[PDB]
């Protein structure tokens, strides 16, 4: 059944076992009386072997077994008993075997753990494969260079609370001033801004910038001068505007306005 | 906030924030623009602001301190309210890509469509009512694509003014585009709100923002409610979300295809260029370590056609167990001819007896007859012989290569209900956290 | 003393739709209506006082395993409970949720429905509360609708009642798509103010005289809307509706097991047929046919990744060496690359109304000029022509003495792209593109040196044209104005390397982009019948121009016999970058009708770099 | 749960047993509801 | 700075500490998988875990060919 | 300076006073860094002639951060002592002879962010940290391929301000090697 | 689908630690002697050939998801006469590491927990007559899988199980084409008390309380290739919950199950055999069972296919198992797969378990 009894499976590579006592203990008041200390056995493998080798010169054995990555496509097994030609059994194949065809339409599956055997009646080749498939077919399309990936968006799907107009002005102005893009129609220019956001990390550090925290008041109307066409109301909050503003109505947003 | 956590445009004056602001967070500024030899301030900086205290004694027991707060503008508010002016500036014209990084022009399209219900590329009049007559150049609704019902399509390919433009998203890096964060920027603050609104418009009896006077071509475009109310607020209007931004955009980074995928395994990769399956040794090479295809044929390079890459990566986490099973007939007629019988069965055994949509089994079987048949036709070889300065030995080959293939799907046994197979829209497990 | 065994906000995947759904109230914020959406499962509501909550029958708990143990999973159900003063006679309230389901390849849509009476609250009678299904589009203008009359689970005594009584077959929704597609097909002929419509604008075919058989379906109540598609479901609700004329409802109602059954597991075929030649090193032709059905598709593709449409393509390519015709003591390396091909791609369903299988829109349409219209906007054509002169040259002789004036330093590369296709957008697109690309590179080899190490020049003609004409998706008659959008670019690149001295080193380079604007018209109108191979040879104005120029200077101090130490090292990077505006900005038009020229951009940039050693030792 | 697991000094086995200061376990207040063995079996209520 | 998680027993959401290539986090929590698969980008990486549940979860972080797999605990 | 801009306020105006009553300044910035960096402070690296190897090093740290916007003085200490110890018993006897490879690694890591106001005596903790810890081990080689080394981390974590807990950890035991 | 499957604390018990076994359709009870032989049958370690032996076994667990999870085993055997032999395994369960914090420095301190389970038992096995042989095992079983937090505590439960053991293997008996051998064996295994993770009275988790009887056969041709044959039958020893109920409607539940919770295990072990409205032939289908078929091939080669297959209505955890085995010198490899055939996620499937076992000393003879 085998050509000889010589068994000369080699194996390589390093085992590991570590095995002791792991003790902790956080001295948080919130915790119960239990939970003073937590002493725990703290054993480990790493086992990280192969082993390759053939046995009375009709099987072939090559593995991998590393607990040290995904095991999905590194830790390996294949066995291959391979019979004389003259009998009809021409390959039995057991672990990470491959079903490879040579067909357009019909693609088999190039990693697989199972049973492959391979028959051949004369000039028959009859090659049987049963076996479960450790990996996901997946498509991409390119156009000249890298990867083409569509999307498709909807009209409520804007992006929000990211994106601000800094005043009314530029707001009621943004329309007419990218009437003849890309020409723009304002010589505004912004020159410098500061953005004060509500603090909850409270995180004190020098290299971020520096250490900069103030009380802020922040106002609702500041810097608000009338529109043309936009009716007071929607432009400040302030119950009455009589005697509030105190500069032409189109003028831009500053905070005398 | 550091410069690195925001950008701004300087010339249409609003912010962009690298973080989402989603709770009762407020947004405060202070910036200083000018507008030619003018220079305008419209909060107070740490610089020209009062101090931060002032504190007014000797020693602990009769020392004063006054902490002084830096007068700002609020952008956001502690608390949502719909009806007041800081609401309006929040920017609802801005689409973020998703998951764009730099996008670059000639390898991004979009396009704006009308699903009712299929993609459509313009807009109809509601029956019994028409567009209104005689419209500006730029306000061209009838048998007009919707970019340039948008303004979002006024300019050729060198962003020079066209007539009816090119068809094509005008991209400008700083207007329509933001290159760095992948997003598309309306050239109107309300694009499907008062913009769509102002094409339609037949009459000055018509106001915006009183929603009773639409002229019922109004009442079926104009989104308004996605522009007074939240998003949430916006579900509620369920038959306004019709228009889809639909496109695409070409990501390379480096030289080659990006496959998605890494240590692929060897002879995985299956490249077709225009419905013909490409020779892995001669039109194009493969890195399997770092996932890269590059297309190695000089007609191929420069030709725009799109090449679909299809490869079986390994690196799946949580896909369900395929049983993979089937077998292959490689009978050999002579020689040079070969017919092969190939039958497989792919099942899936899905984690629970009931299957979500999106996360369905399948239980397929396909089996084919195919057919090889290569030549060598000496007659080609003499003919090139008989060419003016060909005088070659190597001998000509023919190769004649069909195949049939059926497909048999089902679903796993395992999943069905009352013996049919059963796909759960919503089992009314999943709500309620 | 109160001990919270549980305290949780709850919040729900289903949305209360606060708008109205009768036409007749308008305000639904008002009727004192206390509607509340919940959920009842087994592991809390087991023992719920009206009824105790059961699994309806056939339903199992789903069954993991975390960590050597078995885990029934929860089993839950939407509950709607209706209560206050009550529904109207008409009116009906409903919770919605935003999904994106394909239904086209289930033959049919299930559900299990519960009626029960409020505690404390007059019985809920038979037939009087209406659960109902509404999926589409939107729920105001495009939607189906399947109704049903609830029987009430009868209470009064133990509160654990059978599951075939709590979730009866009566009140189980079994509906067949092709029902919805029957109705859809019959609402087609009817007018958007016809009076079969009801108040909300829905046509039920149960109320419609004229019609035979009412909606096929004995048990259930069919509408539609405005021609919404269950091949792309964007918007489900689940509600209620009352049927009591002088009565106000208050009950409460489960929701359970919301499926789609009976998958269509009918397949598909496909052929390819590959002929790949080639003939003694010279010419080599390769012709793939392929042919796929309906349904076909690979092994891991689910129901809704299959082919729903009729693929049937080709491929010819040719490659020829033409420089082999020509004798090899002069060698020319011309190859020619020839590849057509075609792909014809017939939808399953209809692209209008997306959920019609194109035959059956097909045979119950009978009228030719709309039948034509159909048949003609489904086909998805295609076909790419490409045409390749890459990499002529003429090959340099085994022995032979480089020169600056030899042919065998350039290159020539020309490619013609052409794509046309028609599909259910555009009624005609059509994409050429011309590529001619000129290379030179010469390597020369071995008061100061004057001639320049090597000189580098390659040019380029790059012509995009795109016609681009969408379709009326109504009548093949007129169809819309068509687009052109027009590239057609003359870019070239020199640039050169002195080694003037040992030590210096001056590499010079310059990039220009100019831009074919022949095209136009006076105006900015694209004409319509501008050929791309029009006028080739023409040089546009400049639309860009970048100059580079690098120097490395070794500064030859050391030959002073004072400062034979230092190694200083000087470097200068210079560069220019002129930049055109748009033409927006070179014929700006002011509002008082001024024109103004507002000029181009100039960039400017050094690289100043001074690396001394200035080693004190000697 | 020091209370109860570790007893303290001056408490009784009477002070646990009142039904505002005994322990609750999930399969009282979910008799229905799985859990995995090894993983918390109580009820850990807040009271007031 | 290499790979962080700050808040791992956590009754609110994910900081997810990583480097510029975009995330495809995902979790799977006791039994099975029960994928949340968001999409963390560069500089806004913040989960939602708040609802779900609470337990010890399994999360496989994706960053192109960083993946990094873990357990966080909701509380 | 991490960023200086030119004030828009100095200009030729006859206004030169703020509301602060101050000048206005040419320039003007938000925050000034002065970053000291003992790395290290010092390195005693000895070796015996009984093969006793001690790499002994201090660092020091200190990032002064002065802020115009509050004018506030955040002050970042740091300090590191570090200690490696290497030894080779040679030829222990378990009939089993070889070398056994001691190494030790002591650490103690202090840092500390205060607050400081100019104006009055307002020193605040903003953050801290104390951290001392502990690595020996001892490796042995049994045979050519089997290795045990016996390992012993302890390290305690003090609190410098009340939001972080002391935390003791201690790992220790034996790890087996085998190599074929 | 399952039915009021029994509640049994510390699960980790029942799993298969070695490649061997689980290559075997997880039963081992009768096989050859075996350095594994510590789980499933002690009573064999006095028929071992080789004086001692180590061994390490790994079982990951969710390989996809996570690398951390695991079962690893350490078992050692040590045979002093021929006729005795002490033993003593260590299981541990474990869920790997988490680094629990919660500050965004990358130098602060983390708190690491590491919820884990181990039984560490030993065992003597003494070898009675020429051909059977008892043993007597003690095990102490810990379960730490609990994270400490706010009114939570996560204090390890600890209990103690007895296991007795009993192995016959009959002399190598010819027959008419081959000369066999027969085997048999049966396992008690944790018999001790409830272990209560609650730390409480009241709330306490029956052992899993094992009992396995099995049977084998060895084919022998050409004295170097050998086919071994083994057949176990496996029952659980604790009382099963009732079902709808035994007399509102919760009064009855909750009455069925108080009165189930009351049973001690001295009690529950005889009260296992019945407790159902169903007879003997519905009685039966507690037991599990499972078949498997071993090759060996020079003494050094081992290709093993198993079955195991439970009650539809319980446990429902049906499975066909390969394995391999190799000795190049004195360390033997076994590598097991398994093949599911349930309708639950079997939580071993994609996953390829490992064992590695040293023998050294002085050849003892078998007879
Ligand atoms: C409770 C646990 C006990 C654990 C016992 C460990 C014993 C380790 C000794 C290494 C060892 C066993 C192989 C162990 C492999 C497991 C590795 C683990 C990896 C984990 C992931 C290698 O032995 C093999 O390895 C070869 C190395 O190549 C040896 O070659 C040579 O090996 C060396 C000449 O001996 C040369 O120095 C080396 O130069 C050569 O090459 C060969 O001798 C032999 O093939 C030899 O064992 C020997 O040590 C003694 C001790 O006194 C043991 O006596 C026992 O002690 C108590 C029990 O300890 C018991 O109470 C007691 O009754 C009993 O008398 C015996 O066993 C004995 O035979």
């Amino acid at each position: 059944i085998f050509g000889s009894n010589t068994i000369d499976v080699k194996p390589t590579g390093s085992v590991e076992m570590d095995l002791g006592v792991r003790y902790t203990k956080q001295d948080n008041p919130a915790f119960s009386p239990r939970n003073r200390s937590s002493l725990t056995f703290d054993f480990d493998q790493r086992i990280s072997m192969s082993l390759m080798g053939k046995i009375g010169t009709r099987l072939e054995v090559n593995a991998n077994y590393d607990t040290q990555s995904t095991f999905a496509f590194q830790n390996l097994f294949k066995l291959a008993y391979t019979p004389s030609e003259d009998d009809i059994i021409q390959k039995v194949e057991v672990g990470n075997v491959s079903m490879p065809l040579n067909s357009t339409l019909i693609r088999g599956a190039q990693s697989l753990f199972g049973v492959k055997t391979q028959l051949q009646f004369g000039r028959t080749t009859i090659t049987g494969v049963f076996s479960e498939q450790k990996s996901q077919t997946k498509s991409v399309v390119a156009e000249n260079g890298g990867t083409v990936q569509n999307f498709d968006l909807y009209a409520l799907d804007y992006d929000n609370d990211r994106h601000f107009f800094l005043s009314q002005y530029f707001r009621n102005k943004y329309d007419v001033s990218l009437k003849n893009y890309p020409f723009i129609d304002s010589r505004v220019q912004i020159t410098r801004l500061e953005v004060w956001v509500t603090n909850k990390q409270n995180r004190v550090t020098t290299t971020g910038g520096g250490n900069n925290l103030r009380n802020i008041i922040a106002l609702q109307d500041l810097g608000e001068a009338q529109v043309s066409g936009v009716p007071d109301n929607e432009v400040v909050v302030i119950s009455s505007t009589a005697g509030f503003f105190n500069n032409p109505i189109d003028s831009p947003t500053s905070n005398t306005n | 906030l550091t410069t690195n956590e925001y950008t701004f445009n300087p010339q249409l004056g609003y912010i962009s924030l690298q973080q989402r602001l989603a709770n009762d967070e407020i947004l405060a500024v202070a910036f200083e623009y000018t507008v030619g030899g003018k220079v305008y301030q419209v909060g107070e900086f740490g610089s020209d602001g009062v101090d931060a205290t002032v504190v007014t004694g000797n020693n602990s027991s009769n020392q004063a301190i006054i902490t002084q707060s830096l007068v700002l503008k609020m952008l956001k508010s502690n608390l949502t309210n719909v009806k007041n002016p800081v609401w309006n500036l929040m920017m609802k014209n801005v689409y973020q890509i998703p998951q764009a990084y730099q996008i670059k022009q000639d390898d991004f399209r979009l396009n704006i469509l009308y699903t009712d219900p299929s993609p459509i590329n313009y807009i109809t009049p509601v029956q019994g009512s028409s567009f209104p007559p005689n419209p500006a150049p730029d306000s061209k609704v009838e048998q007009t694509p919707l970019l340039n019902v948008f303004n979002l399509d006024r300019l050729n390919y060198n962003n020079d003014p066209q007539a009816g433009g090119d068809g094509f998203f005008d991209y400008i890096p700083g207007v329509t585009v933001d290159v760095q964060n992948g997003r598309v920027i309306f050239t109107t603050k309300e694009p499907f709100g008062e913009l769509i609104f102002n094409k339609l418009q037949t009459g000055a009896g018509e106001s915006y923002n009183d929603p009773t006077t639409y002229n019922a071509n109004q009442q079926k475009y104009v989104f308004r409610n996605m522009y007074r109310n939240t998003q949430a607020g916006a579900l509620q209007d369920s038959d306004k979300n019709k228009f889809l931004l639909r496109g695409k955009y070409k990501s390379s980074g480096s030289n080659g295809i990006p496959i998605g995928a890494f240590n692929v395994p060897q002879g995985s990769v299956v490249v077709t260029a225009a419905g013909r399956v490409l020779v892995e040794g001669i039109d194009y090479s493969v890195d399997y370590q770092l996932g890269r295809v590059q297309i190695l044929d000089p007609s191929l390079q420069a030709s725009n056609t799109p090449i679909e890459v299809s490869l079986e990566n390994n690196s799946i986490f949580g896909q369900q167990t395929r049983r993979f099973m089937g077998f292959n007939i490689e009978h050999k007629i002579s020689d040079k001819f070969v017919i092969g019988g190939t039958y497989l069965k792919m099942t899936e055994r899905p984690f629970t007896q009931k299957s979500t949509y999106g996360q369905e089994s399948v239980n397929n079987t396909i089996f084919g007859f195919n057919g090889n048949y290569s030549t060598e036709v000496p007659f080609l070889t003499r003919l090139a012989n008989k060419l003016p300065n060909i005088d070659t030995d190597v001998p000509s080959n023919l190769s004649i290569r069909g195949e049939v293939a059926f497909l048999r799907p089902d679903a796993p046994k395992a999943s069905d209900f009352q013996g049919e197979a059963t796909i759960y829209v919503d089992d009314f497990e999943g709500s309620q956290s | 003393t109160v001990r919270f065994g549980a305290l949780d906000l709850v919040r729900g995947e289903w949305r209360r739709y606060t708008g109205t759904l009768d036409a007749n109230d308008q305000n639904p914020d008002d009727d004192g209506v206390e509607f509340d959406v919940a959920a009842v499962n087994i592991q809390e509501n087991g023992t719920k006082c009206p009824v105790n909550y059961v699994m309806p029958p056939g339903v199992q708990r789903e069954q993991l395993y975390n960590n050597n143990t078995v885990i029934n999973q929860n089993e839950q159900a939407l509950a709607v409970r209706i209560g206050g003063a009550g529904l109207q006679y008409q009116d009906s309230r409903a919770v919605f949720k935003n999904v994106s389901v394909d239904m086209r390849q289930y033959k049919k849509l299930k559900m299990f429905l519960h009626a029960e009476s409020l505690p404390n609250q007059p019985t809920l009678e038979d037939d009087e509360m209406v659960g109902f299904i509404r999926f589409g589009n939107d729920f105001t203008q495009n939607f189906y609708q399947v109704e049903i009359p609830l029987k009430v689970t009868k209470t009064g005594g133990s509160c654990s009642i059978s599951p075939d009584l709590v979730w009866m077959d009566d009140n189980s929704i079994d509906l067949a798509l092709d029902l919805l597609t029957r109705m859809k097909i019959k609402a087609m002929s009817i007018d958007i103010n016809s009076s079969k419509r009801d108040v909300n604008g829905i046509y039920y075919p149960d109320n419609d005289p004229d019609l035979e058989g009412g909606d096929g379906d004995g048990k259930l109540t069919l509408g539609i809307k405005g021609n919404p598609n269950f091949g792309l479901v964007r918007n489900l609700m689940v509600g209620v509706k009352s049927r009591a004329d002088h009565k106000d409802i208050k009950g409460e109602v489960w929701f359970n097991e919301l499926r789609l059954a009976d998958l269509e597991n009918k397949g598909g075929m496909a052929a390819i047929l590959n002929v790949d030649t080639n003939m003694a090193d010279f010419a080599t032709v390769s012709a793939t046919g392929r042919k796929s059905t309906i349904g076909f598709g690979s092994l891991e593709q689910g129901a809704n990744e299959r082919d729903r449409e009729d693929v049937q393509q080709y491929n010819i390519v040719t490659n020829l060496n033409l420089g082999k015709l020509l004798p090899k003591k002069w060698g020319i390396n011309l190859p020619f690359n020839y590849a057509i091909g075609e792909e014809v791609i017939t939808p399953e369903y209809d692209p209008f109304n997306q959920d019609i299988k194109l035959d059956q829109l097909i045979r119950e349409t009978t009228d030719q000029a709309e039948k034509d219209n159909i048949r003609t906007r489904a086909i998805d054509y295609t076909k790419r022509k490409s045409i390749n002169f890459i990499g002529v040259r003429k090959d340099r002789a085994p022995e032979q003495k480089p020169h600056v004036y030899d042919i065998e330093n350039f290159t020539f590369s020309q490619s013609y792209n052409q794509v046309e296709r028609h599909d259910y957008e555009v009624a005609d697109y059509e994409d050429e593109q011309s590529n001619s690309a000129v290379n030179y590179a010469y390597t020369f080899q071995p008061n100061f040196n004057y001639l320049p190490s090597n000189i580098s020049f390659n040019t380029n003609i790059l012509r995009q044209s795109n016609r681009q004409q969408f379709r009326e998706v109504e009548v093949e008659g007129i169809g819309l104005d068509p687009l052109y959008r027009r590239n057609f670019a003359f870019n070239y690149q020199y640039g050169f390397g002195f080694n003037l001295t040992k030590s210096l080193k001056l590499n010079y380079s310059a990039t220009s982009n100019n831009i074919v604007r022949n095209f136009l018209n006076d105006d900015n109108s694209p004409k319509e019948d501008f050929n791309i191979w029009d006028d080739y040879l023409d040089i546009g104005t400049p639309n860009q121009h970048a100059q580079q120029l690098v120097l490395n200077y070794d500064i030859p101090i050391n030959k002073i016999p004072i400062f034979g130490f230092v190694k200083a090292s000087y470097s200068y990077t210079a560069d220019y970058m002129w930049q055109r505006s748009s033409t927006a900005f070179s014929e700006y038009e002011d509002p008082n009708g001024t024109v103004y020229d507002l000029g181009n951009t100039i960039q400017n940039s050094n690289s100043n770099t001074l690396t001394t050693t200035l080693n004190m030792n000697t | 749960p020091v209370f109860y697991s570790s007893k303290p000094s001056g408490i009784s086995n009477d002070d646990l047993s009142l039904n505002t200061t005994r322990r609750i376990y999930s399969r009282e207040l979910y008799p229905n509801t799985d859990i995995a063995q090894g993983q918390i079996q109580v009820v850990n209520t807040l009271d007031l | 700075s290499d790979f962080l998680v700050y808040p791992n027993p956590t009754k609110s959401n994910i900081s997810f500490l990583f480097d510029n290539e975009t995330a495809s986090v995902s979790i799977y929590s006791l039994l099975g998988q029960k994928l949340i698969e968001k999409q963390i980008t560069n500089q806004n990486p913040v989960l939602s875990v708040e609802g779900l549940t609470n337990g010890l979860y399994f999360y496989t972080f994706d960053a192109g060919s960083l993946h990094k797999t873990g357990k966080i605990i909701k509380q | 300076i991490n960023q200086f801009r030119s004030n828009f306020d100095y200009n030729s105006s006859p206004k030169v006073q703020d509301v602060n009553t101050n000048f206005y300044n040419e320039i003007i910035m938000s925050n000034v860094n002065l970053v000291e960096q003992f790395s290290p402070l010092i390195r005693m690296d000895f070796e015996l002639k009984s093969s006793l190897r001690v790499l002994s090093e201090i660092k020091k740290d200190r990032a002064l951060s002065m802020s115009f916007d509050n004018n506030l003085l955040t002050e970042v200490k740091g300090m590191e002592y570090i200690i490696g110890l290497g030894y080779r018993f040679k030829d222990v006897i378990f009939i089993i002879k070889s070398d056994i490879n001691i190494k030790a690694d002591f650490s103690l890591r202090n840092n500390e962010t205060l607050v400081r106001y100019l104006d009055y005596d307002n020193n605040q903790l903003a953050a801290g940290q104390n951290i001392w810890s502990l690595k020996l081990t001892a490796d042995y080689s049994f045979s050519k391929n089997l290795t045990a080394i016996f390992y012993y981390d302890h390290s305690f974590s003090k609190a410098v301000i009340s939001t972080s807990f002391p935390l003791t950890n201690i790992r220790s035991g034996f790890t087996l090697r085998y190599n074929f | 689908d399952i039915e009021r499957p029994i509640t049994t604390g510390v699960p980790f018990l029942l799993v298969a630690a070695d490649a061997r076994a689980a290559g075997l359709g997880d039963q081992g009870v009768a096989t050859s002697s075996d350095v594994f032989s510590q789980q499933w049958n002690p009573a064999k370690y006095a028929f071992a050939e080789d004086a001692q032996g180590l061994s390490i076994s790994y079982t990951p667990y969710l390989t996809d998801l996570a690398n951390d999870i695991s079962l690893g085993q350490v078992t050692y055997y040590n045979k002093i006469n021929d006729r005795s032999a002490f033993a003593g395994s260590f299981r541990y369960f474990g869920f790997g590491g988490i680094e629990l914090r919660q500050t965004g420095d990358p130098n602060e301190p983390t708190r690491e927990v590491n919820p884990n389970e181990f039984a560490l038992d030993g065992s003597y096995s003494l070898k009675l007559s020429e051909t059977f042989s008892m043993a007597v095992a003690a095990r102490y079983i810990r379960s730490n899988l609990k994270v400490a937090t706010e009114e939570i505590d996560a204090s390890a439960a600890g209990s103690f199980a007895v296991d007795v053991a009993g192995f016959y293997q009959s002399e190598e008996i010819a027959y008419s084409d081959f000369n066999g051998r027969w085997r048999a064996g049966f396992n008690i295994q944790n018999l001790g008390p409830k272990i209560s993770y609650d730390h409480d009275d009241l709330s306490a988790n029956f052992l899993p309380a094992n009992l396995r009887v099995g049977g084998g056969f060895d084919f022998i041709f050409d004295d170097y290739n050998k086919l071994g044959v083994s057949l176990e039958l496996t029952k659980l020893l604790v009382p099963t919950p009732p079902g709808p109920g035994t007399p509102s409607q919760s009064q009855a539940d909750e009455a069925n199950y108080k009165k189930y919770k009351d049973i001690g295990w001295v009690s529950g072990i005889f009260k296992s055999f019945g407790d159902a409205p169903g007879g003997f032939s519905e009685e039966l289908k507690e037991i599990t069972y499972s078949a498997a078929a071993e090759y060996m091939y020079q003494d050094a080669f081992a290709m093993r296919l198993g079955y195991y297959h439970e009650s539809p209505m319980k446990g429902a955890k049906q499975f066909f198992s390969l394995g391999a085995g190799f000795k190049y010198s004195m360390i033997k490899v076994d590598v097991s797969y398994l093949f599911s055939a349930s309708k639950v996620k079997n939580p071993l499937e994609n996953t390829l378990r490992f064992s590695l076992t040293f023998n050294f000393g002085d050849k003892y003879e078998t007879y």
